[PDB]
């Protein structure tokens, strides 16, 4: 599938970047493809929990 | 006095910003004084009804 | 060494004494009061951009013209041909409770209505017109005349 | 304040 | 809904 | 109204006299003023031809 | 750390 | 029996300033075209 | 943790 | 028949628009066609009430 | 059927978006195209309430 | 008619 | 939650 | 909750 | 104050 | 005549 | 609402 | 509910 | 203050 | 002041 | 039973300049372009 | 019994700035191209 | 040793 | 050093 | 997480 | 604080 990173995070809104390219933000409740709905957006800890399990963290390369 | 400031109301004290003490004197008049002043129902007042 | 301990709970308490929950609490309160605030009571009025003829024939009725308290509403004026029409002057019935900003050229008059509920009436004097138009001025009514089409009974120097 | 911070 | 920043484990 | 012409044309008499005071001073001030900006107004730049 | 996220979050969305 | 009183200072201050906010009419104005 | 609506609604314990 | 929406109220003068492109102007007591006489205007709903049970309103489009 | 979607809502009228790019402006009674008649307008939750048991929401790609 | 802000659950 | 606005609505509609 | 009229109408309690 | 605002 | 804001049921 | 108006309206007609 | 005159008449109690 | 927000 | 106002 | 009399008048410090902000409106302005 | 209302005092100070911190808005620039 | 999240963690007694 | 770094870090870790 | 300028050994 | 600086 198609891998998302948190390009950045506030509480609330969080705006994500894909292998894509593709550029995205997404709230408490929002559909993700693939993923499924978000389910909470910790800012804090730069970590986002949807709906299939998958925990969308920020990329590797640039935390 | 009161027949005074209330002809120049335009103006202090009993206008511009007044403050509350001059602005609650501005508003009341003045009582009859020799009305108030009864003595038998003070006196009953001071005696026990009993 | 127990003095350092106690006092920096001390501290935390003193020095940042509304803690993070707290302060996201304020904020919350602060945020629904100033919208409860900003709220316009009742529904408010529906913004509307009307068109009416105006008649000039005696006996018919001045225009009504619906306002807002703090908006804008554009009255332009047209001819039966629908060309614009210029105004020559205007004057304003009770400017306390209207304001009308106007460019000396163009035929639009945008008012705000500047108190809430006091209505009045307008005179604009037109470029080809001997009988000039007047309209009454309503504010607070279910409804914003947003910007109006008066289609003037005469004929504008552009046809 | 979290402890996988 | 959620502020973390007020929140405890 | 409770007054009289005594102390009316006295006190009218104290204000006027202030503020003639006033004016006499703005027009000795007003002098200078004028002096001191038409040494300015010497030194300013103006505009010689009507169009830009 | 995110269980008590999750549990106050729905203990809110339950209790309106 | 002197709440009345009291809100008869209240009620006529600002009986007062409705009334004198009423009186006020202001002048109206023009705006000549160029 | 408190909402949005200004009532504060909390868990009780949770840790991770 | 003709059908006249309310154009604007206020206490007592109330200005209405029809089908037909009329302007009217009503008080408490006013001869209306069709819908007889005004037996009141309740300005802060904007609402007529006439004599022959007819209900004059804010246009469904305008209100 | 055409499908709108809120966006803006305060206490009283709201402005919504169809699919079809209309736009209109609704207050507590107002008939809407096959939702009916909207029952209520909750404004913070930006929700629509309709009498069709339809509920309007902000668009998923908006909101 | 409903000012919701000043809402009660 | 909304069934406390709205059974506000009713009862104020109701009671003139 | 309060009307427009300026008398209060509320619900007495509705969650959801 | 009328309840059919 | 009827000031309506000056109404109570 | 309007009934209190057509009593009041009615009550001062009739009493001048 | 008063009139213009001076003098105030009301309804008694009128519900809708 | 409600809890559909 | 009178009723037929 | 001072609370009342000292809450309402926290009350009227807050109300009156409430209500002195929604008096306020402001005027329009109008840029004129080049 | 005194610590209550010492500690409403600070931070009703702490609000106070906290809220004045809130409703300041600082107006955007305009940098105009050479 | 403090954390980030302002809670006060530490070990109890180690050395190298 | 290095060893009651790693204990005070894995304290906080483990505890929330 | 570990500042161990914050350390004691 | 350390004793391997």
């Amino acid at each position: 599938r198609i891998i998302y990173y948190i390009q950045a995070v506030i509480p609330g809104r969080a705006w994500l970047i894909g292998s894509n390219g593709s550029t995205l933000t997404v709230r408490e409740g929002s559909k993700i493809p693939g993923y499924g709905m978000v389910k909470l957006i910790d800012s804090l800890q730069g970590r986002i929990l949807t709906s299939s399990g998958q925990v969308i963290k920020f990329s590797q390369e640039d935390s | 006095q009161r027949d005074l400031y209330l002809s120049q109301s335009k103006s202090p004290p009993c206008g511009g910003n007044p403050t509350p003490e001059m602005n609650t004197f501005c508003r009341t008049a003045i009582p009859d004084f020799i009305s108030t002043v009864n003595f038998v129902k003070k006196q009953n007042d001071d005696t026990p009804k009993d | 060494e127990v003095i350092d301990k106690k006092a920096f709970k001390d501290m935390t308490r003193n020095l940042y004494p509304l803690n993070p929950e707290q302060v996201v609490k304020l904020k919350q309160i602060y945020e629904t009061s100033e919208y409860a605030k900003a709220a316009t009571p009742g529904t408010p009025p529906k913004p509307t951009a009307t068109s009416q003829f105006v008649n000039l024939s005696p006996g018919s009725t001045p225009p009504v013209i619906r306002l807002s308290q703090g908006f804008v509403s554009s009255l332009v004026f047209l001819d039966s041909t629908g060309a614009p029409w210029p105004i020559a002057a205007y004057d304003l019935g009770d400017p306390s409770s209207f304001n009308i900003q106007w460019d000396k050229t163009s035929n639009t008059l945008m008012i705000q209505a500047t108190k809430l509920y006091n209505y009045g009436n307008l005179a604009v004097r037109l470029r080809g017109l001997n009988t000039p138009v007047m309209l009454t001025l309503i504010p607070g009514q279910k409804a914003v005349d947003y910007r109006v089409d008066l289609r003037v009974q005469g004929y504008g120097p552009n046809a | 304040p979290f402890g996988a911070d | 809904c959620v502020s973390m920043i007020g929140g405890s484990r | 109204a409770g007054y009289n012409e005594v102390q009316q044309k006295q006190a009218a008499a104290t204000l006027s006299s202030y503020f003639n005071n006033l004016r006499v001073y703005a027009a000795q001030t007003s002098v200078g003023v004028s002096n001191l900006y038409y040494i300015l107004s010497k030194r300013l730049p103006q505009n010689m031809s009507a169009d830009q | 750390c995110t269980d008590a996220a999750l549990a106050a979050l729905e203990y809110h969305k339950s209790n309106a | 029996q002197q709440e009345i009183q009291q809100r008869t200072s209240d009620m006529l201050t600002a009986a007062t300033q409705l009334v004198q906010d009423w009186k006020q009419v202001e002048t109206q104005v023009y705006t000549e075209g160029t | 943790r408190v909402s949005i609506g200004g009532t504060v609604y909390t868990a009780k314990k949770y840790d991770d």
